[PDB]
């Protein structure tokens, strides 16, 4: 369905870590808790990766998904399947060079001196949990990974009149019986169905008459008038293609919740001789 | 979702402090009494330290022209004291769009999404006699209210 | 032949789902309907799959059609064959982070939690009839797939100044005997030599309360005593989207002709004189 | 097809909420009574708020010159009032020009295909006495008129 | 040789289809025939394919050519072989979505409905005649197929501000004893063309003298009553001059005619009474 | 072939449609009655509506210099009545230079071989009296004729 | 940039059809050999290059364009020939 | 020869089986009967096999050489329903609902097997009316291919039968008349014309000339016995020549008409 309010722009993205397994703030909780400092929320164990850049964002990306349609010598065509298994990842760019921010680069530091922090040659295991949230005004969608393993997507770069960076790729991977991955934000997975209404807005009784728009075509002029059927009517056959029985407007009060299939407005209000019919607003 | 603002709804809370559009003297602690408008009042109401914002360019978002605007705002800070104290006060005020920014800063008109400079903090000539001009232009970027 | 009216200029797509063999509206039903609110349509289960980005079309594609030019050493051209055969698709930008554009790209939400959507490892079956239509003009050219597999053709996009994408890559696959996808226009495709009349006989004057059904809709009932307006009346509040002003009804003495946007017929009969005031024929 | 039409005969009844081309003020609820023309009337005529849309540049396509064309529309707004109902009033044609893109509004003269920004609303010196200008570059596809 | 006549810049290409092996019109005709309506032709059997751009043309191309230059041990750069034979094709770009012109494209309609083309999932054969007739001002350079094999070039083509496209690749192939494909111009090929003549024009013979430019050097001055074999011998004064052999003079107009292999033209003069004058035309 | 033309031998006669070089009135159905030209006349013998055609440059192709050329005209159109006359009149003078390059007409001093807008129909300012003006640049394409 | 007959039998070999006003093309390949001279002229120096043996083949498809000359792109591929060489500068100065 | 028109590629194609000696459907009606569904044919008696592989076609081999050969054809099935199992593993050796049960040892399984080549509806026919049935090898599985089950299907005599007939109207058996070419010379008002025949022109024939005339101007260099190996007969306006070497249009030079000659291949 056509919603608005579910487009989004990422503004700025926090990246927070924790050792596997570690849970995410609830659904709610991610309203509310104050993304600056991950020691203080209700859910303990999380903490900030670092100084990502101002300008870019956590970059997802898969390999794998190389995909084929294929067939049989009677009928081609029969089924698509996958030929490479899909492998989600996140590239995170972090900017800063203290040994936290180090240590999701190489892994552990293998030296114990005071002001070195120093690597081992070969392959390494650096598995933590993986928790983004990507914020837009009011809108908090955030991601968690239950486990990933950390990987140097490529060398430290370094540049003269550009912030050095130490990329890590995040891969998912399955832990235990939990997802993969989980989008979280309260009002738009799982939530109620919320169905449209619109607010026929007529301040009680007055002088004059008004026009409402039916998907975009006027039905005739209406004064102030009784409601059920005497409205319902009026709203329904507009040449619309639309039975009244889909339509329905209800004992709303000073004030009318009209709903059904197609979108409603008012055209023009001349209802003058008094408060008026000044609003159709959802 | 509610409708994009004139850019003037958006920056004059932020740089002023307050919601208040009314009020133009700002209460932000690194600018305290600096007046913040559209416009220059006439010579027998002017007040020094001044800052001043005009639109300049900026469209409306190609793929969602309703969701999203990308203003190009002129922001010009003038001040009678000296051109060190309106280069500072220029910064000061860039400082809070930054940090306006980084917090997501919501206006009653709407949401401060991102701030950008595309000239920055350049001295220049000023029309008001003994007084030094710097100015920049900023392309902000401004979301909707919520309703 | 040049035709300045077929010539096309893609201005908007809207794109729509349904289960798999859900049929579209029909090629005169797409010149009536609103694109904005599918739940008002006659053919129901279509519903829009979301924002897509407005400066953008629907994207589609092939691969495979690599095809070549063979022969023997007698004549060395005579078959172009095709070395394999076209798979064919079409790549669309959600620009919604709603549950009901997620579907679309990860498949089904994997958990039960308000406020949260599951991904579960390895391939997922996802697959929906699927209606597109392209706007442009005063034309409506629409393209239905009965059955597509819908799989993610790049992961999610997200910048700091454009808006954030989701793309599915929609592969038309056949099923059951029905054609891969379907063009649907009725001033271009099949087209009938230009106008249409259905004769309205009234030989049988002494009559009765008999009724047409238009579009498949009943026009209430029309008394033995007709008149050529007031039957254009009657059949022009036919409540299936078209108004009177569409219809162009002319008479013989013995007949009527009737014409206009929309298929004609007879439904309750009710008549003294046998068939000679109830019949309709082209 | 019939044949392309002048800008104005398109972008008018777009603004104006009717194609009586007699009749210059507006009727759309956003900028009712405003007077929207092509040609700014003499001191004893003229009435503000004004728009003023004027042509400014834009060819035909060169795919198909007689099926197509991109003309390019300065479009102005003025006030007597102040400089943010000026802004609001040219923010609130914006609004209007979208939609109409958005539905291929049908005009007697022709079909408004699209509308894009070439440079966005921006404030301006005014050459008439006490009001202020807010102007920007529109550019909007047009399609014949069937028949 | 060189020739200025027969240099060209096309500036409009018409693309017709006809049914497999008919015949082009003649190469006479293509001086006469209107472009716009090959349904009025002599040749009676093409139809026009459609609107395709003002801006662009049908593309020539092909696949294979590769060549590599072989020998033997003994001598090593002997005989040049093609490695892969050229198949040779055109490319249409088709800009309008009739019926007509999606048969082009797709094939057969595969519905019968009104308001619908469909399309079946497997290959399809799908033949014509080509013709291309190529146009610069008064040069309309013909291009004949007897049997072309039209298939898909690429995907449908939709975009916000650009036109909509249906690009058509056709594949030249032999049909019986004919050519593979001809071009077309009855000025051009098999022509018997003459000699380049170079006309003398003078005044009414009142004043001295003359001079001519043979090549790039100038014989000696001349007067208005010289013989044709005086003149003949005054050109003959060149690097491979022969008088009487290698230049020839007729005098079939009253002023004369030079023809041989070096370009003439006038000098500095003095034959007043009007004007010497050269041209290379008769 | 003969020599390649000055783009006014070749340009005025599509607009005027007839090859009579010395009578400067259009005959064509959609300009009847205007005068095309390349030197606006004195104040005393100027008579409006008028098309105004010069060359602004464009070169010899470079491939063949002797054998087409591409000539880039300022068209300007002018009118004593009104500005939508003159949009119409610009309109209606660029549709005969699209028709007359669709069909390669030859005129006696060379051929049409292709027309291409590189800045479209404008309004400027007009340097004479009531008068509008309405202007452009048109990159032509000329063949010598077949001489 | 030439589209006479005697411009296309470098291109297409010989003319297959004997029809005043056509020329034919048959399928496959051709034996399309020539002598061939080049005369490059700069200041007033003529450096010369002669082969007399090339075989010619089409190097690209013909191009055609609005507003750019239409080509028939052939190359000459150096062959030997008996006892002689691939190839020759002449220029009696150098 | 030359037929250019019986080139196979074997883009779609079909396997049924049915209970031994079961008769194929008629070449003339194999061109027309619907291939999906074989329990609506008027040959009745067939059931369609499984999905067969898209990439491994059948292989019609043969073992012997010089002792004396017996032929096969290798066909992959696809799918794994009963319909396919029967095939690779012999009849199902469990009564119990929803279980396909394998005994040891050799089993006895013997079907008539009939295909159907398709391309573009040629459909060439293959039919046998006895083959034995076993494993060629292993059952193949892969995660991003169709499992598979390739059968060896080995031809037997019976009851005087050919061992397979290959099935197709247009091909076998035909009545191989010649080639004739058709001189419509359209409107034909006046002027002249020639014809050029094995790619040598006949150099001038009237408009108004007789099928003698035209049998004489046919008979140019290098050809076969001047007027006795080129066939030439009138019907309606027009001409139907043929003889050993192929004839069409040269050069038309006539005053009026669409054209000179239509000609068959």
């Amino acid at each position: 369905a056509l919603k608005d309010d579910a487009v989004l722009i990422a503004a700025r993205g926090y990246v927070y870590t924790a050792a596997v397994g570690t849970a995410a703030p609830t659904p709610s909780q991610l309203k509310l808790i104050d993304l600056e400092h991950p020691e203080a929320w209700d859910r303990t164990g999380w903490d900030l990766v670092g100084h990502t850049s101002e300008d870019d964002l956590p970059e997802f990306g898969f390999d794998g998904g190389d995909s084929e349609v294929r067939g049989s010598w009677q009928k081609k065509k029969l089924r698509e399947v996958e030929t490479e298994e899909i492998a989600d990842y996140v590239v995170i760019n972090l900017t800063q060079f203290d040994e936290t921010a180090l240590e999701l680069y190489f892994g552990p530091n293998q030296s114990a001196t005071p002001g070195i922090f120093g690597v081992k040659s070969g392959s390494v295991v650096n598995e933590r949990a993986l928790l983004i949230v990507i914020v837009d005004n009011d809108v908090r969608l955030g991601f968690h990974a239950r486990k990933a393993s950390l990987k140097r997507e490529d060398a430290i770069s370094l540049a003269t009149d550009e912030f050095g960076a130490l990329p890590v790729r995040a891969t998912f991977l399955d832990y235990q019986s939990y997802n993969l991955y989980e989008w979280i934000e309260e009002d738009w997975f799982n939530a109620v169905d919320a169905p449209v209404v619109y607010l026929l807005d007529l301040g009680g009784a007055t002088g004059g008459d008004y026009t409402l728009l039916v998907g975009g075509k006027s039905t005739g002029d209406i004064a102030y008038n009784a409601n059920a059927s005497a409205i319902k009517t009026a709203i329904g056959a507009v040449d619309d293609g639309v039975a009244e029985s889909a339509w329905t407007v209800t004992a709303d009060g000073s004030d009318f919740e009209i709903s059904g299939p197609l979108a409603v407005a008012l055209g023009v209000d001349s209802t003058t001789g008094g408060s008026g019919v000044t609003v159709d607003v959802v | 979702a509610g409708k994009l603002p004139i850019v003037g709804e958006v920056v004059l809370p932020i740089l002023r402090g307050h919601e208040d559009l009314s009020n133009p003297i700002s209460t932000v602690p690194s600018l305290a009494g600096v007046h913040v408008g559209t416009w220059v009042e006439d010579i027998d109401s002017r007040t020094f330290p001044l800052i001043t914002v005009r639109r300049v360019g900026g469209t409306r978002s190609p793929e969602h022209p309703t969701l999203f605007t990308q203003p190009v705002v002129e922001m010009t800070a003038y001040s009678a004291a000296d051109l060190p104290t309106t280069e500072q006060m220029y910064e000061d005020a860039l400082e809070v769009l930054y940090r306006a920014a980084r917090l997501q800063t919501k206006t009653p008109a709407g949401y401060l999404h991102s701030v950008t400079e595309t000239l920055g903090a350049s001295h220049g000539p000023s029309p008001f006699d003994r007084t030094w001009r710097v100015f920049g232009l900023i392309r902000l970027g401004i979301r909707p209210p919520k309703n």
